[PDB]
């Protein structure tokens, strides 16, 4: 079953992928605590 | 998040992959050229002393130049096997490896083919390739005459390559007999190289005999016949005993001299002992001072000193004696025979040259070269030589050689490859088309075309002749049991075992990891 | 500040501290960068990676304990990795790679939790009381060998062995690997099938020829070669014998002297001359009493002085010198003699005895290397490994003493189970039936511990180009329809699910640590809050 | 000796070339993923400002990546180009010249090709394809029925690999009918594309008259019904008196309070003149002065001001009026009519909105979404594909894509080779080998297998089926006139021509002289 | 003409170029020390 059809190349995408999420995802912490009524405000 | 500290290289994507492949084609571009009896030989600049070294064996070139490549590192630790093993083909090993390199790369970027698909189709192809070698190798040990001629045809084709090539027909037979002198002893340590500048290049000669650069100490002639040789490893100058906690309390200086003289009479027991083998020359390899060497004027016996200790087992088999120490038995001690021992003079230093010697297991080769760099060129030429035809001795089989080896190997895997059917066999076929480039170098160092040419020897095979191969003089294709281009079927089966396992080795590497260097 | 300096500790701002979510993320995001490094190189399909040393020289190997060892890292969480697969290499000796890969899965589906607002001990008391439910059913699935004979006995080793020696560089010689690796194993054992000594099986590595002239030799093999090489390299014994009568000797030969400093005072000539009749005395005794005793290979571990070159020559007494002290005692166990102090205690009874001894050419020139061959079964076997590279006589050391590794866990009674993503898969479902029965907060926590058992048969799915989702949705509704728990997943591609038909075998004991090493290890790494780094 | 100077790179024989192959391979490399409607988007992050632009089209991912190889530069030129022209197809330029230098690589290093004689090789190859490419094509506008339909199926093979790709069902009418009302004259400048935040990107919706962003008057009203619409080139300003080049000379401040007033009854006589057009809008291209503005209150005139250049070409046409400067005459500059003036809002900003004019020859397209960077392709996506829609209205040939144009085409090559005697008849099939590239990426990034893929397209066309094409949905051979994949001729004819002339160039470069840089 | 092989290198040719140039200048450094007409040469 292996060896067949094809193989996987320039994995690179895969991990800019994960890394862009990754960041993006930790922009998003900090904001998560503002949300509801219960939430703070961010002095910049 | 970084877990790897500051100053670490890693290439965990193409990058890698990328650099692998290329790092192996500059190591393989740079022996590519050395490839051939028309190949071209390489300079080395060292970076210190200035020290110029022109090589044409690709083992010293990989080793000298600096690589930080471990890609590069690959190709250069299996050149470094090669030479120790086999002694020959470091430049065809690092070429093929390289070659295999290629063709797995086109696949993994075009064909899409996965890296161990490319290294388990590597697995069926050297089986079919090793197994094509077997059918065609022939043993002429059974004839003395056969296996002796074949020794000849063999240090042609290594000395093609370097720069004997010109008078390789006259110094064929002096790798051939220096072989033939050990009596089927593969080791290369009991032949003396002695390099001398100057003189014509095809003055190289091979003596019967042992020939010493060193010369007798003060009074010894030059020339003498029918002289005994002795040799004695231990001792024998200033004798210390063995114990170091051993001293002299001496009440008056008078009771000192006597102690001293006795030094003195151990000495003249101990040579007294050695005229009583009946021998007129003896040879120390520690060196000998002043006053037992004067002892040897009465007794009429030559005295030789600073031997070096590869050389008494250089000297010990050309002599056919036995090293002695403890002389006070004579019975079980053995002594060398030897005809005539006289001092010639090569160059300015004088050597001690030994003729009509009983025993043939060792001997000494005397080069003559323009430079220092042919000097160094003519050793490494005939080293590479002598390895080959040893271990023939060993391993009587042989296979034609001159592009024909890789071809036949070529015939039986793509044999292989419709039966394996997959995506395997554009990895097989790969392996047939990587030892296409072999024979294909061969004609472009000659300036021949890469196409037509290996074309003609590829159709020919096809057609139920073995025996075709590739002439580079006439550029044609011709055969080489006429031209007697031959090589030994160890050196084909570690070509072939060394560059499948080489090539195993960088396709299993996914990520490179350099640390920071210290 | 109030205007002064504030510093509680030297280096204050040297050091830095981490708490609160950002110290989570950075301890989770460590262990991924780890993970992704190992899940490449899990399974049969995987790939090795090159380990570049500060001093230049370079390693390529798969095995996660070795890229870890001689891996440069910063972050300490990453660092506490590196001694995960050490301890699964230095015990068990199998596994490492599963240990990472199985570590980082339980930390990523703990950071899931830890958003979700769980205490961080909660998510470690989830994981321990799912650690033991998934032994205790793997545990009662597996069944006893132990009632077949010697005969079948043999063939179970040589099923586990084929698997281990997967994975890693020159695995196309696997068929011949897993017969010597097992024949060492039949060789040196107790009688009992229990408790075999891995110490008196050697790894002595050789850098030359080819893979295929790797073979079994039984005995002792040196890199020193015969003093005086005027004797025949081959040393053949006597018509009729016992044995060889191998002596092995750790004192030089020497006139006796003390060990404390002395002094000798010769007064007189005649006290002179009574030393030169006393030296040869000693050298002319201590001959004798080997050719006395029958011995005929002398080993000396200091050596000796070229004084008894032609003496041990004219008795035909072969002799080494430089022997190092942990060589002489693996001679006597392969010999079974014992090493003699002095001549004065020297005995026939107390020589070695082996079949034959002689040296090897090997390559063009490299270096002598002495050779020991058995007449029969011995508790010495010599592993011999050759290759065409520095790197494969490396690294096929290490391949053959971790396929060791799993020979001498099988030794051990009644631990067997099947390979192949077979036994995560079994263990997962058990795991998360018990979710639905106990609900509470805890009901979260075996769902973390049953999708992280998953992912060592999705990464083997990932590295044979296959689908992780369609590959475990058939391993989850197998177990489901029938109570097999021999299938999993198939790296080769050669069909029949079932484990039993392709004979691959693995260690209970291997994969009973690879559960408590990785949920024992995110215990503590989910307790650490504030992170004291000080700078280099 | 160096001549040259210090600090000067420069490149000979082996050493120039493959600089030029291996920066073509670092160029392709990049716009590899891109190809195709499964392909990829690369972001682009500027060294300053940071600024990131996520785009699709190979031209502009060339023109922001600093190059500094000399011939990374010819295939960001030929880029440009091909953007210049056309617009589309710049990514498969790219590729297809950077193919030609693969293929041709290996020419010159396994078959010993001189870089001259393969340039002749191209030269037969590009004639035999550019006929069979012209034979395939169908004739168009014959019909108004099949020049719309043709229209319809060339958007949605552009914009498949744009991020429009999911809604460019909906957006096949948005771009046609951008075309149909243009009348036969190709221009870009007509269709205005406005960003808006906001929505998803399947809300944009076309535009029914012509919709620009202006501002009404203070006191002026919003609605007005069948308004006449005028548009000035003159602006309302102090003009001094006429010439400029004056100023007043005062004696008495007497006649410097008419003298002010004067001025302001002369603008007053400008806009009676304009109103004896009876107009209910009027446009202005520059800012209006709060003075003129109050007169047209009184006469009910809207007032649009700041007007940009291109918003005077475009309202005019729509209107069908034209531009009026003088004002005498009132017969000259005859003045369309629109039915609705009312002004809507998209967004936070109200747009002026017009309906039921006389003339479509200008556009408008309204663009919604998340992100300006969807918004920054959203206007490159309709850019690249109105161009080749407004190039299909004076080029009517066109051929059907989907990697099958590139496998007619290269049938004809693989035809004519074999009548080629010599070497260069290997640089001919290089050619052909070089045009299934293209659609072998087609099958990479969409995750299938590219030898399964073109193999049975390639053995399907030679049996006489040139319908047979790449499915990327099945994965599997399916014919492009269901399908409905069409392309027009000049686009293929531009990619082939431009990728064969940039190949020639760098195959002529034996040498490259850096000099220093400033 | 065309079907002649290009070989792909032009830098052996170029080499010993090179090495020719510095060779004949030290052979030409001696050439004024040569016969009786010679002249020394301090180092």
């Amino acid at each position: 079953v292996p060896s067949n059809a094809t193989f996987k190349n320039k994995e690179k995408p895969q991990e800019v992928r994960k890394a862009n999420i990754i960041a993006a995802r930790s922009v998003a912490d900090a904001i998560r605590t503002s949300l509801g009524p219960k939430g703070m405000d961010k002095m910049i | 998040v970084q877990i790897f500290g500051d100053q670490v290289t890693e290439e965990r994507a193409e990058n890698a992959r990328l650099s692998a492949f290329v790092g192996a084609i500059a190591v393989g571009d740079l022996v590519k050229s050395t490839l051939g009896p028309k190949g071209m030989d390489k300079l080395l600049q060292s970076a210190s002393s200035n020290t110029c070294m022109v090589t044409n064996d690709g083992a010293t070139i990989l080793k000298s130049i600096p690589l930080d490549n471990p890609a590069a590192k690959v190709l250069v630790n299996i050149s470094k096997v090669q030479d120790d093993e086999v002694g020959d083909g470091t430049t065809s090993v690092t070429v093929l490896s390289a070659e295999l390199l290629r063709e797995a790369e086109k696949l993994i970027d075009q064909s899409k083919i996965h890296p161990q698909t490319i290294i388990e189709g590597y697995r069926l192809a050297s089986a079919a390739a090793l197994d094509a070698l077997t059918k065609a190798a022939v043993d002429n040990s059974h004839d003395k005459t056969m296996f002796r001629e074949d020794l000849i045809h063999i240090a042609k084709t290594t000395l093609s390559s370097k720069i004997l090539s010109q008078d390789k027909d006259h110094f064929a037979e002096l790798a051939t007999n220096a072989i033939l002198r050990l009596k089927g002893s593969t080791n290369l340590e009991h032949i003396q190289i002695i390099k001398i500048l100057g003189g014509k290049l095809s003055d190289s000669f091979l003596d019967e005999g042992f020939i010493l650069a060193k010369k007798f100490g003060n009074n010894q002639p030059k020339r003498i016949e029918n002289a005994k040789i002795l040799i004695a490893n231990t001792t024998l100058d200033t004798d210390k005993v063995k114990i170091f906690g051993t001293k002299f309390k001496v009440d008056s200086t008078a009771k000192l001299a006597q102690l001293e003289k006795a030094e003195r009479e151990k000495m003249k027991n101990k040579i007294a002992k050695i005229s009583k083998f009946g021998i007129n020359t003896f040879i120390n390899r520690q060196l000998i001072y002043d006053y037992p060497e004067q002892l040897f004027t009465d007794l009429g016996i030559n005295s030789i000193e600073h031997a070096d200790f590869e050389g008494v087992e250089r000297l010990a088999l050309v002599t056919g004696g036995e090293v002695v120490s403890t002389f006070d038995e004579p019975s079980k001690c053995k002594l060398g025979e030897c005809d005539v021992i006289e001092e010639i003079m090569l160059g300015e230093q004088p050597f001690l040259k030994f003729s009509g010697c009983k025993a043939g297991e060792a001997c000494t080769i005397v080069l003559r070269g323009a430079t220092d760099q042919t000097l160094d060129e003519a050793e490494r030429s005939l080293h590479d030589a002598l390895s080959v035809l040893s271990q023939t001795t060993k391993e009587t089989r042989t296979v034609l050689g001159g592009g024909c080896a890789e071809m036949v190997m070529s015939k039986a895997v793509d044999t292989e490859a419709q039966n394996i059917d997959g995506k395997k066999s554009l990895a097989v076929e790969a392996f047939a088309r990587a030892l296409r480039q072999l024979p294909t170098i061969l004609a472009d160092n000659a300036g021949f075309d890469s196409s037509e040419l290996v074309s003609k020897l590829r159709s020919s095979i096809y057609n139920g002749i073995s025996t075709s191969g590739l002439d580079l003089n006439n550029g044609t294709i011709a055969d080489m049991r006429q031209l007697g281009i031959v090589e030994s079927y160890k050196l084909k089966r570690a070509v072939v075992s060394s560059a499948s396992e080489a090539a195993e080795v960088l396709l299993r590497v996914d990520n490179i990891i350099r640390a920071r260097p210290r | 500040e109030m205007g002064r300096p504030f510093i509680i500790v030297k280096d204050q701002g040297n050091k830095k501290r981490q708490h609160g979510l950002e110290a989570k993320k950075s301890h989770i995001l460590a262990a991924r960068s780890v993970a992704s490094i190992i899940k490449t190189s899990l399974g049969p399909r995987g790939l090795d990676k090159i380990l570049i040393s500060p001093d230049g020289e370079i390693t390529i190997t798969n095995d996660g304990a070795t890229i870890l060892s001689q891996m440069e890292l910063d972050n300490e969480i990453a660092k506490l990795l590196v001694q995960l697969s050490k301890s699964q290499d230095d015990e068990i000796g199998d596994g490492t790679t599963g240990v990472v890969v199985l570590a980082s899965a339980l930390l990523d589906q703990a950071l899931e939790l830890i958003q979700k607002g769980i205490h961080p001990i909660k998510i470690a008391n989830g994981f321990d009381e799912a650690a033991k439910l998934a032994i205790s059913k793997l545990e009662e699935t597996c069944d006893d060998i132990s009632a077949s004979n010697d005969e079948l006995f043999r063939d179970f080793l040589l099923r586990a062995a084929k698997t281990s020696l997967g994975s890693k560089i020159v695995s196309k010689d696997h068929d011949r690997f897993a017969e010597m690796a097992v024949e060492a194993v039949i060789n040196v054992m107790d009688k009992d099938r229990k408790d075999v000594d891995f110490d008196l099986i050697k790894m002595q590595g050789r850098v030359g020829g080819s893979i295929s002239d790797s073979k079994l030799i039984n005995g002792v093999i040196l890199d020193k070669d015969f003093s005086h090489p005027q004797m025949p390299k081959c040393v053949l014994p006597k018509e009729g014998s016992d044995g060889v009568k191998l002596a092995i000797l750790t004192c030089p030969f020497e006139p006796p002297k003390p060990k404390t400093k002395h002094k000798l005072d010769i007064s007189s000539v005649e006290e002179y001359q009574k030393l030169q009749t006393y030296e040869q005395d000693k050298f002319k005794e201590m001959i004798d009493d080997v050719k006395k005793a029958g011995a005929d290979v002398v080993i000396c571990q200091w050596g000796f002085d070229d004084e008894a070159n032609h003496l041990l020559l004219q008795n035909d007494l072969p002799a080494v010198r430089w022997v190092g002290g942990q060589e002489l005692e693996h001679i006597a166990i392969s010999t079974n003699g014992r090493i003699v102090p002095r001549f004065q205690d020297l005995s026939k009874d107390k020589l070695g005895t082996c079949s034959r001894i002689y040296e090897q050419e090997f390559g063009t020139t490299k270096d002598r290397m002495l050779i020991i061959e058995q007449s029969k079964e011995t508790k010495t076997v010599t592993c011999f490994v050759r290759g065409s590279n520095k790197m494969i006589v490396d690294e096929a050391e290490r391949a053959l003493h971790d396929s060791l590794c799993v020979v001498r866990n099988l030794v051990k009674d009644s631990r067997v189970v099947y390979g192949g993503g077979a036994a995560e898969v079994t263990m997962s479902l058990a795991v998360s039936e018990e979710a639905d029965k106990q609900r509470g907060i805890d009901q979260y926590a075996f769902r973390g511990f049953a999708q992280a058992l998953d992912t060592i048969p999705m990464t083997l799915a990932e590295n044979s180009g296959l689908d992780p989702i369609g590959t475990l949705s058939t391993l989850k509704s197998k177990q489901l329809k029938e109570k097999i728990s021999n299938i999993g997943v198939d790296c080769l591609g050669y069909g029949s699910n079932d484990m039993k038909e392709l004979f691959v075998v693995d260690p209970f004991i291997g994969k009973k640590q690879q559960i408590l090493l990785a949920t024992q290890l995110c215990r503590m790494i989910l307790k650490i809050d504030n992170v004291i780094i000080s700078g280099k």
